[PDB]
């Protein structure tokens, strides 16, 4: 997969695999496994986890 | 975990 769009000013836009929608500056949160990001509400994390804690996606966490 | 806000 692929989840980075590139403008064209040449910077890299992040999408989020849940929605397929883009970063917007509301909170998101990325997989320690395969790296991509999401947002918050789309994978129901409703405040930042422990700074200690790993965090897996949905796609990740059954792999 | 990783987390960012950035607006
Ligand atoms: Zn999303
Ligand atoms: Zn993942």
């Amino acid at each position: 997969s692929m989840y980075v769009i590139r403008d064209e000013w040449g910077n890299q836009i992040w999408i989020c695999p849940g929605c397929n929608k883009p970063d917007d500056g509301s909170p998101m949160i990325g997989c320690d496994d395969c790296d991509d990001w999401y947002h918050w509400p789309c994978v129901g994390i409703m405040t930042a986890p422990p700074e200690e804690m790993q965090w897996f996606c949905p796609k990740c966490a059954n792999k | 975990a990783r987390t960012k806000q950035t607006a």
